């Protein structure tokens, strides 16, 4: 099967999403990304069987969203909500960014799926427990990453995969 | 009234229209018209028409059918009538019937008469963001947003009878803009100028002009500030650009994680840049994005915009040139 997918990356400001989608397609970690340049990355990968076709918005702005921006954040089919585990602002913010989705596409059932980046760092400030809290109350998975070593960095952006699959599924 | 004075002109009443922004704005006589928009809640097509004599806004008459409400379209003018073509249209407060547009239509200002130009033949790609301007009696459209990703194609249409005409497409050459969207566009001398601009990961502050003549790109080499002039306006996208005696006037949009308010000034000719010294009983407008400007004899008008937060504007002001 040959089936595209819509993915958008947001989160506060230097939560990972540069890095962390930089990672999943050139299989490399990158230290210093333009903090305000927002731009789409593409990748042909197979998933549960089937060869699927990504279209992953890496976000950035914090003013009006620019006409590509404004499209995939309506158009977007599933939504990765990043946070960083050693800054709390970018936890609390998480709860907005929700909203947002929701309110944009008019749904209760958007697919999404929190991630809490970083993970390598042992300056841990967002507890475990707190994340997979508000994920299990929200009914969207939180997987754990580490852009700089590449851990969970696949499973997140799958699930997200999955994720619209079960929904479209209904 | 003073010279290099930014005047504060009577904002436009919900009561006559809602704030908006991403609307397009058009000077015609000694009027501005704004058409479309967003309001925060829904896409917008009514007509606006502020008269700079009486400083009063007004709904505008009309007849015809209109464009659908739609937002990032573009509007120019051509002898007695106004030309809208693109834009985004649908529901935003449901998110359904989602799409972006490449029709076009006529608003005669003598009788208010909204009339589509059904083309036929090959169309250029749907779009909205895009840049759009008249020369050599043909409407030029470049670049833009088609929902798959960002343009940097350019197209004509003759504007003189809508029986003959048909879309054709550019073969531009030259440094071509890497594709943009949200940017604006001014033409000055016989060249079309296009400042900045979403381009994604390519996006600088990069000048670009376009010679009508021979259809040629070139980026401006303004790296000769390091030879003492002032360095360009820092990147942005969502700013508005009007041309006035030989010097383009850049304004607004966000940039970066900022929403300057330096208005800028590009000597065409010295091939400079400078930022330009308000008056010192200026009433000053506040940073703003997404909204649209016009010349009226030797003013600059401003309608419009998103203003920090996401408070949506319908505040009106005037810079007077020297
Ligand atoms: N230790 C660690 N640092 C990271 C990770 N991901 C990103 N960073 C750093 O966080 C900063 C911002 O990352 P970036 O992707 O540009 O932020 P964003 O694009 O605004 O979300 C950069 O200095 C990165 O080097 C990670 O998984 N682990
Ligand atoms: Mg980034």
């Amino acid at each position: 099967g040959m089936t595209e997918y819509k993915l958008v990356v947001v989160g506060a400001g230097g939560v990972g999403k540069s890095a962390l989608t930089i990672q999943l397609i050139q299989n490399h970690f990158v230290d210093e990304y333009d903090p305000a340049i927002e731009d789409s990355y593409r990748k042909q990968v197979v998933i549960d069987g089937e060869t699927c076709l990504l279209d992953i918005l890496d976000t950035a702005g914090q003013a009006e969203y620019s006409a590509m921006r404004d499209q995939y954040m309506r158009t977007g089919e599933g939504f990765l909500c990043v946070f960083a585990i050693n800054n709390t602002k970018s936890f609390e913010d998480i709860h907005h960014y929700r909203e947002q989705i929701k309110r944009v596409k008019d749904s209760e059932d958007v697919p999404m799926v929190l991630v809490g980046n970083k993970c390598d760092l042992p300056s841990r400030t967002v507890d475990t427990k707190q994340a997979q809290d508000l994920a299990r109350s929200y009914g969207i998975p939180f997987i754990e990453t580490s852009a700089k070593t590449r851990q969970g960095v696949d499973d997140a952006f799958y699930t997200l995969v999955r994720e619209i699959r079960k929904h479209k599924e209904k | 009234g003073t010279v290099h004075r930014w005047r504060r002109l009577p904002p436009c009443d919900e009561f006559v229209g809602a704030r908006r922004s991403k609307h397009t704005v058009v000077a015609y006589k000694d009027a501005i018209y704004v058409f479309g928009g967003d309001n925060g809640k829904t896409m917008l097509n009514d007509l606006l028409r502020f008269d700079v004599k009486d400083c009063s806004w007004c709904r505008a008459f009309t007849t015809g059918t209109p464009p659908a409400p739609r937002y990032h379209h573009s509007a120019v003018v051509y002898g007695s009538s106004m030309f809208v073509f693109g834009g985004y249209t649908g529901d935003i407060y449901s998110n359904s019937n989602l799409k972006n547009k490449n029709d076009l239509f006529e608003y005669k200002f003598a009788t208010g008469q909204w009339t589509e130009w059904k083309i036929e033949g090959r169309l250029p790609v749907a779009r909205s963001a895009h840049g759009a301007t008249v020369y050599s009696d043909k409407l030029w459209i470049f670049a833009g947003y088609d929902g798959n990703a960002r343009l940097n194609d350019m197209w004509t249409i003759g504007l003189q009878d809508r029986e003959l005409t048909c879309w054709e497409e550019v073969a531009q050459s030259g440094e071509i803009p890497p594709s943009c969207c949200n940017f604006p566009v001014a033409v000055c001398r016989d060249k079309m100028f296009v400042f900045s601009g979403q381009s994604g990961a390519k996006i600088t502050n990069n000048l670009f002009q376009f010679e009508f003549k021979d259809k040629t790109w070139t980026r401006i080499p303004t790296e000769h500030l390091l030879r003492g002039s002032p360095p360009p306006p820092q990147r942005r996208y969502g700013h508005t650009m009007v041309a006035f005696d030989r010097h383009l006037y850049v304004f607004g949009g966000a940039a970066d994680n900022t929403l300057p308010n330096e208005l800028h000034c590009y000597d065409v000719d010295f091939q400079t840049w400078e930022v330009v010294q308000p008056s010192s009983d200026s009433e000053l407008p506040s940073g703003r994005l997404f909204h649209a400007a016009a010349v009226i004899s030797d003013a600059m008008y401003i309608f419009g915009g998103t203003v920090d937060n996401n408070i949506r504007s319908g505040e009106m002001y005037r810079f007077q040139f020297s």
